[PDB]
């Protein structure tokens, strides 16, 4: 990760009411088996 | 037309008059649930977005 200061601005706010313990990312991929891209 | 009262926020409220603004005088005024009194100017802040 770089080194730095850089503040994050809010963004979204939604009035859900929900529990959430997990989560899980998404991503995208395309057939050639597959390639992805290098990400992290 | 029936009006559930759950646990939420409520989003369903409703209108509410506004009236025109006036510069350079005390006057007391409410500003969305903020109340106050004094005068009020042409600033120069940036105020960012947000
Ligand atoms: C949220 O989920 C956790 C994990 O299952 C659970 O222990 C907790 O009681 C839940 N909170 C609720 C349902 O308000």
């Amino acid at each position: 990760l770089p080194q730095g200061f850089s503040a994050l601005e809010p963004l979204v706010d939604l009035p859900i009411g929900i529990n959430i313990t997990r989560f899980q990312t998404l991503l995208a991929l395309h057939r050639s088996g597959w390639t992805a891209g290098a990400a992290a | 037309l029936s009006f559930e009262l759950l646990h939420a926020p409520a989003t369903v409220c409703g209108p509410k008059k506004s009236t025109n603004l006036v510069k350079n005088k005390c006057v007391n005024f409410n500003f969305n649930g903020l109340k106050g009194t004094g005068v009020l100017t042409e600033s120069n802040k940036k105020f960012l977005p947000f």
